[PDB]
């Protein structure tokens, strides 16, 4: 009955989905029984039976994630407690991590207690296949079931997995290490549980001169590669320096499985260092203040007069890869070339931290001049370019990249003066003229694994040379990567273009004009060395026409990074290449309609509109004059990523080519002829990017054209909009007949061109319903259904009631079938229909003279109903969903049914929906809610707008709980009041008492700079309502904030933060600032300690923003008569007083 | 000059940085070759490169078209030598690399200079005659724009 067993499992599946009757007392009994029977089909051992009936269990779940989720997850917890066969228990464990973020937080706390008895038994199981899938679920389960457990439940679970570090299998050692570290990201206190795992492990290696059971030495070093990425009571600065001396003893402890374990731990603690550990190694004394094959005196990591990172490079070299007598290779027989590969990548990540180590002598006390003639330095590390295989000549390709990156940033591009100090101290002769020809050679190496590692060395190394004194050699490495554009390894070509995206091609054009021999170079060429037109026409647009889907996507993101960095010749702004570099470094150091389009006057940079119109000239040319399938196909993907970073409505003078000849319709006539062909829509990887870009080019005509389709008003523009609105109702017509298995205005029956589009949306939907994987960004139907409801939205804004009045019948039928797959942007299709069914310059200008006169001009101003079936379905989703991108678009659909006065009949008898918004305030204060940040600005807009018909007495008691009893303010408490204050102060005796309540709460919260934008709204109404009340309120916040600015409690850490506080003293009333008794005692102050740049940075922002008041609000005469009375001595911050604070 | 013929052939027959600068040192010393034995060894090493080294290396492409053409002039411009030397001058004039255009035009001269050239290969002087008419009509009015030593 082996072929009789196959037909039994598959017929149970289809007769549940085709019931179309759920939540029934007959339907509840049937789903429990035959659900455990899907896994006995997998438990029976035959690959014809095991492969066939496991893909059939995934057809049930995904068609029932909407309807019956609490019935699904109750049968499934039963099988783990059954603790069945190692094949039966395994494939059920895939199913339960993907539905962990689908539970509700109402029912979550019963699900947590029951799993910890079940999650310890599968940790004690020695089956090496069962232990693997748990390291791919304890990432997913305890991140959504993380926050619901106390400090009692989570201390039990971590003592079990460490007893799974005491096993000898390499498969079971790495699954118990990634389980301890995924909990502490989500436990209850993310920082409290990082310090607790470091105490348990170092008693397993308490003093190192013991016998430590060398299988158990490898258990402690693998949990520490996963947790150092997360370290950036707290984990103490003396707790982290015990980790570091533990490994240098273990780079010497002989094995080949224990030597390789502590060398992956050292490569990662220098790349992402914990910031407490990072200052103790760069420091000169270092470890000496915290305490209060090799054959020489190295000098251990306790000694003074040298940094410990000067110590740590001497130690890893003479044991692994260098012999202390002569420049000579060590043999591969002694140390493996898997072990020599991880030792060249640890010497490179420390030079980025402490660059003075690489110039040091190998032995501190010299080694026996009788035996060896000369002593050598650590420069024989750079003789491993000739050593054999890849990843040693490629990992000395990367050792010269970050040695040049970190001398320029160490001494501020002074390669002249900094090299003098070392040579009389350590007498090596090693300039940077002897390493760039060592880096120019590995770019020309043979093996395609050797070429991937030498082009990440130029990501670090050519932005530091080209603006330095060695920028003769810095331009040559730009030239050689251009020859690497046509090598046939797909990872070699995409780490080129990232080192051609990080180039500043306005600084690169400056060196060409100064060159005379470099234009010639080899073979004495005549002409100009045109880097820019050769690196933009013949690489970046050229690598759009590559065959790989991996190589075409990375080349688009560089044209997002190249367009602010071009400098084409002779703009009407920047003229020289000298004046070009000066304007990108002065902006740094001297300072509801739908998403598509704009109606502002749109102030824009004149010269930044010129660099964006030359990158859309050569891109519409390999789309029309192209001869391949691959050039047309991956250059509609590079035009959809410009318009989401450089939108068309803001930068329309760059996008403009032709149409209406003057606010533009740029280039949109070619791309409709791509879609109306029967060739190009037949693949969903780049037909979904040609629909997001044809809606950006018909919306930039909206500030011009608007005064069939009577609101377009431009008859040369109507066939472009008639086509897409005909093109987007025939693609919601093929997505309606696919989500429901129905055989094939909007109609695709009689077209043979769109019967080809029905076989392509049905190949990508047989792989979703069969393979359960919920969290995928790229799905190509779930990515494709997101693209054609975004652009059916943006057109309806141009439409009117008269054009849609024959189509309100049409578009509402398709969305009821198009609701379940993607409801997040199927209400963005419904939010818009109801709007339009209800009507609705020469380097003295740039550096000084243009920024000097924005300063003095703001000082003189400082002296101054077919929806009824569709609407009811969207409310059942909000109570039962868990993704908080969907919970945000449902609170905007209900703030529009109250403005447009739909009567409160959505809840005809009861108050079902409004009772559920009150319970969600219980989960935010305690913290039993996952993504409260992206819903708390839109929860509070729905509540205040209903009370004009829960009243404003009840609304303000809910906001007081979150602040004092709950999380921090810059996510919860401060976005909580932006709906209230704008809807209470802007828009009789009952209204007077509630305004006194809201102003008292902000005085507890003045410290944040987002709370100071809400309070510029308060002062501008009192100047309009009652000018007697305007001067009383500017005196009360005068003596609060100026005591804060002297004790530095005011968070002014941002340059978003100094901009809010200077428009405050203009609008604050000058009677409250007229005595200069208060502004000077808040000015002339000394902070507590200026050791830390958290504390040095908030004392110099209190002096810059009370000094904008003593220049405008009061003249010179008033200020200096006061300081004769107030004994403010000029020895306040003097060179004796400033020295004892940085140390203290 | 005899010691330098042995060294630069074993490096060709080395990284791509060292491929380009070795063909350029051998063309300069070519003033000082003093024997018909010495000019014959120069032409042999340069033709085994092109069939092996890739055609799209346009730094290396513009030193060797001056190098291969001054050999076949001191050598006889014969029927077994014309068909390799004539085909290489036609392609590099079509190249987009403007200093690669300039090195290939010096190789026209030495072939056109002294040897009574073959009768079928001098019907490929109207290959080089046609290139000269097109780029003077564009550089009649403006010379400041285009180049100087092109």
């Amino acid at each position: 009955t082996k072929k009789d067993r196959v037909n039994h499992c598959l017929t149970i599946c289809e007769n549940i989905v085709a019931q179309s009757v759920r939540n029934s007392p007959e339907f509840q009994k049937l789903l429990g029984i035959a659900m455990e029977l899907f896994l006995l089909c997998s438990d029976d051992a035959e690959s014809d039976v095991r492969m066939v009936a496991d893909e059939c269990l995934n057809k049930v779940i995904k068609a029932l994630m909407d309807s019956n989720l609490p019935r699904l997850q109750l049968e499934l917890y039963k099988e783990i407690k059954k603790n069945g066969a190692p094949r039966s228990l395994r494939a059920a464990l895939w199913r339960f991590a993907e539905l962990a973020h689908l539970v509700r937080p109402q029912k979550c706390r019963p699900y947590l207690v029951n799993l910890l008895p079940c999650l310890t038994r599968t940790s004690k199981r020695p089956e090496e296949s069962v232990q693997e899938t748990l390291a791919a679920a304890v990432p997913k389960i305890m991140a959504s079931f993380g926050n619901f457990a106390n400090d009692n439940e989570i201390k039990v679970l971590l003592k079990a997995f460490i007893a799974n570090l005491k096993s000898s299998s390499p498969t079971i050692r790495r699954t118990a290490a990634g389980s301890a570290v995924s909990i502490c990201q989500h436990s209850r206190r993310t920082q409290y549980f990082y310090s607790w795992l470091l105490n348990v492990l170092l008693g397993l290696l308490v003093p190192v001169e013991d016998e430590h059971s060398t299988l158990l030495i490898l258990g402690v070093l693998l949990t520490l590669r996963y947790l150092v990425p997360l370290l950036q009571v707290s984990p103490s600065a003396e707790q982290l320096v015990q980790v570091y001396e533990l490994t240098l003893h273990h780079t010497q402890h002989q094995d080949h499985n224990v030597v390789t374990g502590a060398l992956e731990l050292l490569q990662q603690l220098f790349r992402t260092p914990p910031p407490e550990l990072l200052q103790t190694l760069t420091a000169v004394g270092g470890i000496g203040q915290l305490t209060a094959r090799i054959k020489g005196d190295i000098g251990q990591s306790t000694d003074d007069d040298s940094a410990p990172l000067v110590h740590c490079v001497r130690l890893l070299s003479a044991s692994f890869l260098l012999t202390g007598g002569k420049n000579v290779l060590v043999p591969d027989r002694d140390v493996r070339v898997s072990v020599k590969a991880l030792a060249l990548s640890c010497v490179g990540a420390a030079v980025a931290l402490h660059p003075e180590s690489f110039f040091s002598k190998l032995y501190k006390v010299p080694l026996d001049t009788t035996e060896y003639p000369e002593e050598q330095y650590v420069s024989d590390i750079l003789n491993y370019i000739d050593h054999g295989d890849p990843q040693v000549r490629g990992a000395t390709a990367i050792l010269c990249g970050t040695l040049i990156c970190s001398i320029l940033s160490r001494s501020r591009f002074h390669v002249g003066d900094w090299m003098g100090t070392i040579r009389t101290l350590t007498g090596n002769t090693f300039s940077l003229a002897d390493c760039i020809p060592l880096l120019r050679k590995t770019l020309k190496d043979e093996s395609s694994v050797t070429c991937k590692l030498a082009c990440t060395a130029v990501r670090n190394c050519v932005m530091s040379l080209c603006s330095s004194s060695y920028s003769e050699l810095g331009l040559q490495l730009i030239i050689d990567v251009l020859t690497l554009r046509n090598s046939s390894y797909w990872l070699v070509r995409t780490e080129l273009l990232e080192t051609l995206a990080e180039i500043d091609f306005r600084l690169v054009s400056f060196l060409e004009a100064k060159a005379e021999n470099l234009h010639r170079g080899a073979h004495h060429y005549t002409g100009l060395l045109k880097l820019q037109e050769r690196v933009l026409n013949n690489v970046v647009i050229h690598l759009l026409g590559d065959e790989d889907p991996r190589v075409r996507h990375v080349a688009a993101a560089s044209l997002i990074r190249l367009v602010p960095k071009l400098f084409y010749k002779c703009d009407q702004g920047q003229a020289d290449p000298v004046v070009a570099v000066a304007r990108d470094q002065s902006s740094v150091y001297l300072k509801r309609i739908y998403r598509g389009y704009n109606l502002l006057p749109s102030i824009t940079d004149v010269t930044m509109e010129n660099n964006l119109s030359r990158v859309i000239a050569a891109v519409s040319h390999e789309l029309i004059t192209s001869t391949t399938r691959a050039l047309t196909f991956g250059c509609c993907e590079a035009l959809c990523l410009l318009s989401t970073a450089f939108p068309v409505c803001i930068w329309s003078l760059g996008w403009h080519c032709g149409v209406p000849p003057l606010c533009t319709v740029g280039m949109a006539t070619m791309i409709l002829t791509l879609l109306s062909s029967a060739w190009f829509p037949l693949d969903l990887s780049a037909h979904q990017d040609a629909l997001i870009l044809a809606g950006n080019l018909l919306a930039a005509s909206a500030p011009k054209s608007l005064r069939v389709w009577p609101a377009l008003g431009d008859r040369a523009l109507v066939p472009m909009v008639e086509q897409l609105f005909s093109h987007l109702l025939k693609v919601i017509n093929i997505c309606a007949h696919v989500l429901d298995d129905v055989a094939p205005l909007g109609s695709f029956y009689h077209l043979p061109s769109y019967l080809r589009l029905h076989d392509v949306l049905k190949a990508t939907h047989a792989n979703y319903k069969v393979t359960l994987d919920l969290q995928n960004s790229t799905e190509k139907f779930g990515g494709f259904l997101r693209s054609a409801l975004d652009v059916l939205s943006q057109i309806l804004e141009l439409a009117t009631l008269q054009d849609i009045g024959k189509c309100v019948e049409e578009i509402l039928g398709y969305l009821k079938s198009c609701f379940s797959r993607e409801p997040m942007m199927a209400t963005v299709c419904v939010q818009q229909l109801l709007k339009t069914l209800f009507g609705t310059p020469g380097l003295y200008h740039y550096c000084f003279m243009a920024p000097y006169t924005h300063f003095t001009q703001a000082l003189a101003d400082a002296s101054l109903r077919l929806f009824e079936p569709l609407v009811i379905k969207a409310l059942k989703q909000y109570t039962t969903t868990t993704c908080v991108q969907l919970q945000k678009q449902v609170l905007d659909l209900l703030a529009q049914l109250v403005q447009l006065r739909v009567n409160y009949c959505l809840l005809d008898s009861d108050q079902v929906f409004i009772g559920f918004v009150l319970k969600q305030f219980e989960y935010i204060e305690v913290g039993q809610f996952r993504e409260s940040e992206a819903i708390i600005p839109n929860i509070f807009f729905f509540l205040v707008l209903l009370s004009y018909e829960i009243g404003i007495p009840k609304i303000i008691q809910l906001c007081d709980g979150i602040m004092a009893s709950g999380r921090k303010a810059v996510t919860h408490a401060i976005p909580a009041l932006q709906p209230i204050v704008h809807d209470l102060f802007v828009l009789g005796k009952e209204l007077e008492t509630q305004k006194e309540v809201v102003v008292s709460m902000l005085l507890r919260l003045i410290q944040y700079h987002q709370v100071l934008e809400m309070f510029i709204l308060v002062l501008q109404q009192c100047h309009k309502e009652n000018e007697d009340k305007w001067k009383r309120l500017s005196r009360q916040i005068a003596d609060i904030i100026l005591p804060m600015l002297a004790k530095q409690q005011m968070h002014i850490d941002s340059h978003e933060a100094l901009g809010v506080l200077n428009t405050l003293f203009e609008i604050l009333a000058p009677s409250s600032l007229r005595p200069v008794d208060m502004l000077l005692r808040s000015m002339f102050v000394t902070p507590n300690t200026m050791a830390s740049v958290s504390t040095v940075q908030l004392w110099i922002s209190g002096i810059l923003a009370i000094l904008r008041v003593l220049i405008s609000q009061s003249t010179e005469d008033i200020v200096l008569s006061r300081i004769q009375e107030l004994s403010f001595s000029p020895y306040l911050i003097s060179c004796t007083v400033i020295n004892r604070l940085r140390d203290g | 000059s005899q010691f330098l013929l042995e060294l630069y052939s074993r490096w060709i027959l080395t990284p791509a940085i060292l491929i380009s600068e070795v063909v350029r040192s051998l063309l300069v010393v070519s003033d000082l070759f003093t024997e018909r034995n010495q000019f014959e060894l120069m032409y042999v090493t340069l033709t085994e490169l092109r069939r092996v080294h890739p055609s799209e290396d346009e730094i290396l492409a513009q030193y060797l078209v001056p190098a291969t053409c001054k050999a076949a002039a001191v050598l006889g411009m014969d029927k077994a030598v014309a068909e390799p030397v004539s085909r290489l001058l036609e392609s590099t004039l079509r190249s987009s690399h403007l200093p690669s255009r300039v090195g290939a035009l010096h190789g026209v001269l030495y072939v056109l200079e002294c040897d009574l050239l073959d009768d079928t290969a001098k019907q490929l002087i109207p290959v080089i005659s046609d290139y000269l008419l097109s780029n003077l009509k564009g550089i009649a009015h403006c010379v400041n724009i285009h180049s100087q030593q092109h």
